[PDB]
């Protein structure tokens, strides 16, 4: 039953007596469900340490992974170039899933196409599909450049992207001068960050490997910045703002913030901003190339050093005090532009926010997961805040990144009780937070189920989730925040301290029971 | 618009394609004529999508795993292959259920084999057997395992049938191998067909000899409702208030026991014909169980469906149906009185998957709004045959429409509301046209039944008459 | 209905011998079916009078999808009423022939080409067999008897034992069995004794000793099989004897794979 | 001079053996020739390294877990005359995907750096049944630019050569890979030499060398020592030196064009 003046959605409509009675009747009559005591016993067993040993003895089953496949990152990289259409050679379901994923994270239109390869195309090859798809995309959506990625189906059968595109140009389906960079993005190797790296490397090769005869390092007096797989527009904005404040000429390659923040003014803009083709053609002339997320830009680093002859600095991600200062100093040394007073004032303000909030941030135990560079930057920032990481998880990390994070932890007294995991999933993290309980979890929206499980065990075992990462689906407009630089550090610090204070306020709201600590001033 | 103008718009839109693309797409656009009972003479459906035209269709893996097998809660569904698919399809569909996730329910969970290069080169049979062993070790309360094959599995010829058979025989478990590779077919419809075949072969006939279940002459099964925010529950409360006993729900909030008990029912109530027509026909042919289509979208369709269902039974069922209709009349009458004045005369354009483009027209007409254009992602010619009757004169019908085609069709029609998926929501929101997600109900619902009608009316009113749509133009421009 | 699979290497005479075998078998009054898992389409080129036929996958592509293809468009009669089909596939160097044979076999299973009104079904597979697509013919509800065609060369033994090792997994999982070894003589020194020893180690039975000649090539130039090019030659009688003995064969034994040191020893005792 | 070549043809004609003795003859007077084995059977490097098997790329990738953490020297080894050897490897027959293995092994070799030293020859060895792009990777861009087809005088060799020439049209019209010549491995066929030169001029090319069906090769294979290793003074040694000379001083390479079937039908009548 519904009252028209107060209409109920599914919650709390299905909490009514008739719906509850019908649910119970259906369950008892036909569901053949296990008894509730057995369910409680199994849940309690899953919260134990023997279950943790069984979970960590896994070898072939992955439960709730924390990574995606390469073509997603390839599409995100292709979106950052001017009037560029991300083209995925393979099946249409992959493109649909990519578009749904990015629509849910960014709440923005995401343009991506496919050749819709079928069984006959899987058997005879995708030459005709490539030709017709390139022709149709160019005719219909009129882009200035088409960046080709691959699905696993094409990679398994060994589609020759170079030969296919060359034959497409040779038979007149596309103009011979039309830029069609391509990259191999096998989904069974690496993850989405590897796809971003592969796509950027392919585009850079396409515009710069055949025209290195008339290139001189430092001709244009600029610094190239490669941001990598980034889902926060604030990071692009803050890097550009900092480099403009320092008065440093920069060429940020693969900048997608404009197409992911289009205004709503009555017209739909498929393309907006993006790195221009002239910028990438003039890329080798820069003084140096700086990689913001080096731990998933290895192929790009190798190509840049081998072809552009750029001495890429050994810099960490500009996360936190120490690494932001290192980044600024390296930029100042490369360009010769001194660090101005505005950045010094920003650093001083950030140190004063750290001083203000250190009394609440100290000693807190955190579990975190995400991308390698992002995770290591978050761990470093937590170490500068006096916090104690306990469980560090990176599903797409390797042994070298784990060694670097271990060295970072050993360099600090707050990393004594910290362990790093690579190749594990979120089920392992749930087992960890049940056995070795941290105060908070920092991750993407997939940790809300872990929070649900911990709450189901009890209010004293609940591990609240702090949403910093990709993808975030259950909150709105969090992609507009900033992670890099001093501004991102202030944002993260404010989020952390306010989360701690909100949890404390929740724990002390009981009247005549726990309200003696419901202080007005915190 | 006049009929001569819809054709002109169609031609002007098609003028940009190359010759082959234009010739192919000219067969997928039609002007509706309710007199014609054969949709083949006007529109062409169920063909491959043109390459590079930004289609909205999915794959067979979606149509099986995320549609049919996924809503089943007591089973564990393995995304056999690379990670992507499982990750992109995890908890994206709001097939609601009741259970303890991680113990006895696994709908929102993602189980995957996470194939690597060595798995492709050397195979995945041993890895699949080890994965099944670990699934049984770590999740003892599951009532079955399903193996959803992603593309590479089909390509490299991994034999999951034998692995499933051996592991099920040795572990006494129901392990259902599904060949739902994405490159098969053209869209999710073949995924529906493959999942239905798997249900028929490996699950449906398990209790063919068990006679312990006592059957009443008022036994029904809801077929093809997936509980998108509680729609299956809303329909079930109406069906049970009629004196009818629902034994099975396919597959929203469904359990493997309900699937096993289905062949004992007296009537199959099919909501989504497109997804479960094959299994309905198989049950009719093998067990003699009749099936019928019912629609619970809006008060008129709901009342007609309740009367049609009650017509299949004795006089007590009809009396209870009359009692339910009389009880629920004032509520939906009040909802209409509240929300029809705010929504009268508004024009709606729809683009949804296989069933909802024609099922939701009744509610929009109940609220006083008209549908100027509907379209299907993957529906066959029978769905369009049913669609011509429900749509008015000189209304546009499109199949496998592209983003370009939909954009300019909306630009030339200027509909008051657009109901489609997440891949067009922001495109049409930035154009200044109110948009409603017709797949997930915009994280609201349910919309089925008398209870869902109020939520539907409230949602349409709040989206259409929001003050934000009048603010897209800066005063200085 | 008996479903048989012919394995070996390319160029030994897998197809050739299979085609004359089934032609002779049809001459005795057996309804036989040849399913060509060779993407080169050369397994039915002596029974069908068509030069290139109308392959399963080529018409699946011409019809849009496989589901739109009917059985009658690809299943055509040959000499002696022999039903035959061709899986088809891509040109060399592109695509995936394994998916081609998988799709063709699933298509045949879908529309019931095994109508229970036939006697024998012979699968002509690729020699390389480097993926599961070409191992599909030896799965459950598929060919049960495997006849490995070998030649006098030592790499013929190597491929035979590697193929047997591959069969081992399906024999253990399913019920497929190694039937025997059709050894095609290459006019080498006392090869028959070595092949007998290899069969004894494998536990199987050597099938027959069809020799190397020229009438088979002159019958091919006529574009039909050996038996009905000149029903009289000795080779035709040997092929008919082969048909009779594979009709009355009943010994099915799991292969026992040997190491390369073992194979070196068999080369040693007969240099 | 960084000359990347590849051997094609159907299995049984002797592509592997031919390239093993070819590299052995090349290695006499100072070649830094490296050979790549794109055969899942793991025999393309057998005689040069004098060991039946070694650490193939896929085996070590499976042992370590990933190709990134796999060393170059763990799979690449040097043998006679500094012939640096490496082999792709793959799965046991009937399972997996060997083409993907060839693809990842070739990418491994290319991106660690193997085309850096003198590398007088980068000879590739492929299998007869090229059924996917994985086995067409050796003829991709920045790869082998000179393809040799090993063939004999016999219908099946002509069919294989025609199909391969068809397959080297797609990769040649959009690249720099051409066809070098046709290598002959005699089957002891009648007036063959004239037939083979007829084929060579039919494709507008020339035949490099004719290798008789000598019994020395089968004796050298059992002792797994190539004829150059066997003895530096044999008849085949001089013949393989002639092969080496005419393969290093080759200058003829034209885009292949498929020819019609009527010549295949009536070749025997002419000869
Ligand atoms: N000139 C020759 N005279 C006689 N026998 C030869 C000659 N060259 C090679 N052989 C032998 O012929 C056989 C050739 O088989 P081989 O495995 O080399 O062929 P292949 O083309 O590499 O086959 P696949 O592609 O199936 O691996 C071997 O027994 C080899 O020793
Ligand atoms: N018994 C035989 N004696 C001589 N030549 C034969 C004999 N059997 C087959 N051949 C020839 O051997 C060649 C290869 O046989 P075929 O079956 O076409 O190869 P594959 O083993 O690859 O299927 C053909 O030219 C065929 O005529
Ligand atoms: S199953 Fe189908 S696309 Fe019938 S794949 Fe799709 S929950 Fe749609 S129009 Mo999403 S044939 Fe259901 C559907 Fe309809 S996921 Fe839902 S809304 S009634
Ligand atoms: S059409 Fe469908 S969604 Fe596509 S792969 Fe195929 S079953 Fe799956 Fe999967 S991991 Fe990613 S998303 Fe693909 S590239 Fe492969
Ligand atoms: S090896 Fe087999 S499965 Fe793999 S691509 Fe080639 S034909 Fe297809
Ligand atoms: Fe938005
Ligand atoms: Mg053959
Ligand atoms: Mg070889």
């Amino acid at each position: 039953s519904q009252q028209v003046d107060k209409i109920k959605a599914s919650y709390p409509l299905f909490l009514d007596q008739d719906y509850k009675d019908m649910l119970a009747k259906k369950r008892d009559g036909f569901e053949e469900k296990y008894p509730q005591d057995k369910i409680d016993e199994v849940f309690q067993w899953t919260t134990t340490k023997e279950y943790q040993e069984l979970n960590f003895q896994r070898e072939a089953l992955t439960v709730n992974p924390a990574k995606a496949c390469q073509p997603l990152g390839a599409v995100l990289c292709a979106l950052g170039f001017e009037k560029t259409m991300p083209y995925v050679h393979g099946s249409q379901g992959c493109v649909a899933y990519f578009r749904s994923y990015f629509n849910r994270h960014f709440r923005e239109p995401v343009s991506c196409v496919s050749d819709s390869m079928t069984e006959d195309a899987a058997v005879f090859g995708g030459q005709q599909n490539m030709k017709d798809g390139l022709q149709n995309c160019k005719a219909t959506y009129k882009p200035d450049m088409i960046a080709v990625s691959t699905t696993c189906m094409a990679e398994v059968i060994g589609d020759d992207l170079n030969a296919f595109i060359n034959n497409s140009k040779k038979e007149g389906f596309i103009p011979d001068e039309f830029p069609v960079p391509f990259a191999h993005t096998p989904s069974f190797v690496g993850s989405h960050v590897t796809g971003w790296d592969n796509m950027f490397e392919g585009i850079a090769r396409y515009f710069t490997l055949k025209s290195m005869d008339d290139k001189v390092v430092g001709s244009n007096k600029k610094i190239n910045i490669v941001p990598g797989f980034e889902t926060y527009l604030g990071n692009f904005r803050v890097i550009k703002r900092m480099l403009s404040e320092m008065g440093v000429g920069y060429s940020l390659l693969s900048d997608p913030e404009e197409v992911l923040d289009t205004p709503a003014d009555g017209q739909f803009r498929m393309y907006a901003g993006g790195t221009t083709q002239e910028e990438m053609k003039d890329a080798p002339n820069a003084l140096n190339t700086v990689l913001l997320q080096p731990w998933h830009l290895e192929k790009t680093k190798k190509f840049v050093e081998g072809t552009w002859k750029h001495e890429v600095p050994k810099l960490n991600i500009p996360m936190g005090l120490d690494w932001t200062d290192e980044f600024l100093m390296k930029v100042s040394e490369i360009s010769g532009q001194p660090i101005p007073a505005s950045l010094t004032k920003e650093r001083g303000r950030l140190v004063d926010m750290m001083t203000d909030s250190h009394t609440w941030l100290h000693g807190k135990r955190f579990a975190l997961w995400g991308d390698p560079d992002f995770v290591m930057g978050l761990v470093k920032f937590l170490l500068e805040l006096g916090c104690e990481p306990v469980h560090i998880l990176c599903h797409n990390g390797n042994k070298r990144w784990k060694k670097a994070v271990d060295a970072i932890l050993a360099a600090s007294p707050y990393g004594k009780n910290a362990t790093v995991y690579i190749g594990k999933d979120l089920w392992h993290l749930r087992s960890l937070v049940f056995t070795d309980k941290p105060d908070f979890m920092i991750g993407n929206s997939y940790g809300k189920f872990i929070q649900r499980d911990t709450l189901h065990k009890g209010k004293e075992f609940e591990v609240p989730l702090i949403r910093i990462g990709f993808p975030i689906f259950d909150r709105h407009h969090l992609h507009r925040s900033t992670t890099l630089g001093y501004e991102g550090a202030m944002q993260i610090l404010t989020t952390l301290v306010n989360s701690i204070l909100e949890r404390l306020d929740e724990e002390t709201r009981g009247m005549q029971a726990t309200d003696y600590n419901h202080d007005l001033v915190r | 618009m006049s009929r001569e103008e819809v054709e002109s718009l169609i031609q002007e839109v098609l003028e940009v394609y190359p010759e082959k693309a234009r010739k192919d797409r000219n067969k997928h656009l039609a002007v509706n004529d309710p007199a014609v009972t054969q949709s083949k003479k006007c529109i062409i459906s169920n063909k491959k999508s043109q390459p590079g035209l930004m289609t909205i269709r999915g794959c067979a893996y979606a149509g099986s795993k995320g549609v049919v097998w996924g809503p089943i809660k007591d089973m564990i569904h393995i995304s056999h292959g690379p990670v992507g698919c499982g990750q992109y399809s995890r908890a994206g569909r709001r097939n609601y259920y009741i259970g303890t996730t991680g113990v006895n329910a696994f709908v929102t969970m993602n189980f995957t084999s996470d194939f690597q290069e060595k798995d492709i080169v050397f195979g995945g049979d041993k890895k699949l057997a080890k994965l099944i062993d670990e699934v049984e070790t770590l999740f003892p309360l599951n009532k079955g395992i399903s193996v959803q094959s992603e593309c590479p599995i089909g390509l490299i010829g991994d034999d999951i049938e034998s692995v499933s058979k051996v592991k099920g025989a040795e572990l006494s478990k129901t392990i259902v191998p599904v060949r739902c590779e994405g490159f098969r077919g053209v869209s999710q419809s073949l995924g529906h067909h493959i999942a239905n075949d798997a249900v028929r072969d490996w699950v449906l006939g398990k209790r063919d000899e068990d006679t312990t279940f006592a059957s009443t002459p008022y036994d029904v099964a809801i077929i093809g409702d997936y509980n998108i925010g509680g729609d299956a529950w809303s329909s079930r409360i109406l069906l049970e208030e009629m004196g009818l006993r629902c034994v099975a729900q396919w597959s929203g909030d469904g359990s493997i026991s309900e699937i096993e008990l289905t062949p004992k029912v007296k009537l199959n109530l099919v909501h989504c014909y497109r997804s479960m027509n094959y299994i309905s026909r198989h049950m009719e042919e093998k067990y003699g169980i009749p099936w019928m289509e019912y629609n619970f979208f809006g008060p008129t369709k709901t009342i007609e469906s309740l009367r049609a269902i009650a017509a299949k039974f004795d006089e007590s069922i009809q009396k209870k149906c009359e009692e339910v209709i009389a009880k629920y009349k004032p509520e939906w009458e009040a909802v209409v009185a509240k929300y029809r004045p705010r929504l009268e005369g508004k024009r709606v354009m729809l683009y949804i998957g296989g069933l909802r483009p024609r099922h939701v027209i009744g509610a929009y007409e109940d609220l006083g709004m008209e549908v100027v254009g509907t379209g299907y992602e993957f529906a066959h010619n029978d769905d369009y045959d049913r669609t011509m009757k429900e749509m008015g004169d000189s209304t546009l019908l499109y199949d496998d429409v592209t983003g370009y085609e939909f954009e300019e069709f909306v630009k030339r029609i200027k509909p008051d509301l657009i109901g489609s998926g997440i891949k067009e929501k922001f495109i049409f929101q930035k154009m200044g046209i109110p948009f409603r997600e017709m797949h997930s109900w915009d994280y609201s619902g349910p919309y089925h039944g008398f209870d869902g009608f109020a939520i539907f009316a409230r949602d349409m009113d709040m989206t259409l008459n929001n003050p934000c749509w009048k603010k897209l133009q800066a005063p200085w421009e | 209905m008996r479903q048989c699979a012919i394995y070996g290497k390319g160029g030994i005479g897998k197809s050739t011998t299979t085609q004359n075998l089934v032609a002779a078998l049809a001459e005795m009054g057996k309804k036989v079916m040849i399913v060509g898992c060779d993407p080169k389409a050369d397994s039915t080129r002596l029974i069908l009078h068509s030069k290139a036929q109308n392959t399963i996958m080529e018409m699946a592509a011409e019809a849009g999808t496989v589901e739109d293809l009917e059985l009658e468009d690809v299943l055509k009669a040959g000499y002696g009423g022999v039903k035959c089909v061709e899986s088809g596939g891509p040109e060399p160097g592109v695509g995936c022939a394994g998916r081609g044979v998988i799709t063709a076999i699933n298509f045949l299973e879908e529309e019931g080409a095994y109508e229970d009104d036939l006697d024998f079904v012979f699968y002509d597979v690729l020699g390389d067999v480097v993926c599961g697509g070409f191992a599909m013919p030896i799965r459950e509800n598929k060919a049960q008897e495997i006849y490995i065609v070998c030649s006098g060369e030592m790499m013929a033994m190597y491929a035979a034992n590697n193929i047997s090792k591959g069969i081992v997994k399906y024999a253990n999982s399913g019920s497929v069995r190694l039937g025997g070894l059709i050894c095609n003589s290459r006019n080498t020194d006392r090869e028959d004794e070595l092949i007998i020893a290899l069969a004894n180690k494998l536990g199987t039975q050597m099938i027959h000793f069809v020799p190397r000649d020229n009438v088979v090539q002159r019958a091919e130039i006529r574009r039909m099989t050996v038996i009905e090019y000149d029903p009289k030659a000795k080779q035709a009688d040997e092929y008919r004897a082969l048909a009779r003995k594979v009709v009355d064969n009943k010994l099915l034994v799991i292969p026992n794979p040997i190491t390369m040191d073992e194979l070196e020893e068999l080369l040693m005792e007969f240099g």
